[PDB]
């Protein structure tokens, strides 16, 4: 799952930033 | 769940993809590049105020330890829905609803991953869990929610 997750931690990451 | 050191290395990795110029700190550059590539265009005022809700240190910049106490903190309201679909939007540019090798390649490549044709292929096979060849929306969202 190494560069799925990567993605998606980019995503989350971009999702965390935005709402705080 | 507890903070685990394999939780801390992929945050690294996850910290390193923005972080283009190997620098240490993540700017309103790096974020937004990445954003664009993930299929939005964050104004210059959102970007500066989304890095300066995690800048203690004041330098207008994100380094590793303010990443990884966001990624790892315990977070509920979130726009998760939201940003998953438009990158799923992004990686699916025809719109036929599944996202084929050449798609996934094509994003994978914007965000600085130059895939072998082996981790294409395999990142196709690791979503595909209904076997048809391509990753619907649903597959999406399970490798894109996975913790
Ligand atoms: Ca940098
Ligand atoms: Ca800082
Ligand atoms: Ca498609
Ligand atoms: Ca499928």
């Amino acid at each position: 799952r190494r560069k799925w997750q990567k993605t998606g931690n980019a995503v989350r990451a971009i999702g965390r930033l935005s709402s705080m | 769940d507890q903070l685990t050191e394999e939780q801390i290395a992929e945050f690294k990795e996850a910290f390193s993809l923005f972080d283009k110029d190997g620098d240490g700190t993540i700017t309103t550059k790096e974020l937004g590049t990445v954003m664009r590539s993930l299929g939005q265009n964050p104004t210059e005022a959102e970007l500066q105020d989304m890095i300066n809700e995690v800048d203690a240190d004041g330098n207008g910049t994100i380094d590793f330890p303010a990443f990884l106490t966001m990624m790892a903190r315990k977070m509920k309201d979130t726009d998760s829905e939201e940003e998953i679909r438009e990158a799923f939007r992004v990686f699916d540019k025809d719109g036929n609803g599944y996202i084929s090798a050449a798609e996934l390649r094509h994003v994978m490549t914007n965000l600085g991953e130059k895939l072998t044709d082996e981790e294409v292929d395999e990142m196709i096979r690791e979503a595909d869990i209904d076997g048809d060849g391509q990753v619907n929306y649903e597959e999406f969202v399970q490798m894109m929610t996975a913790k």
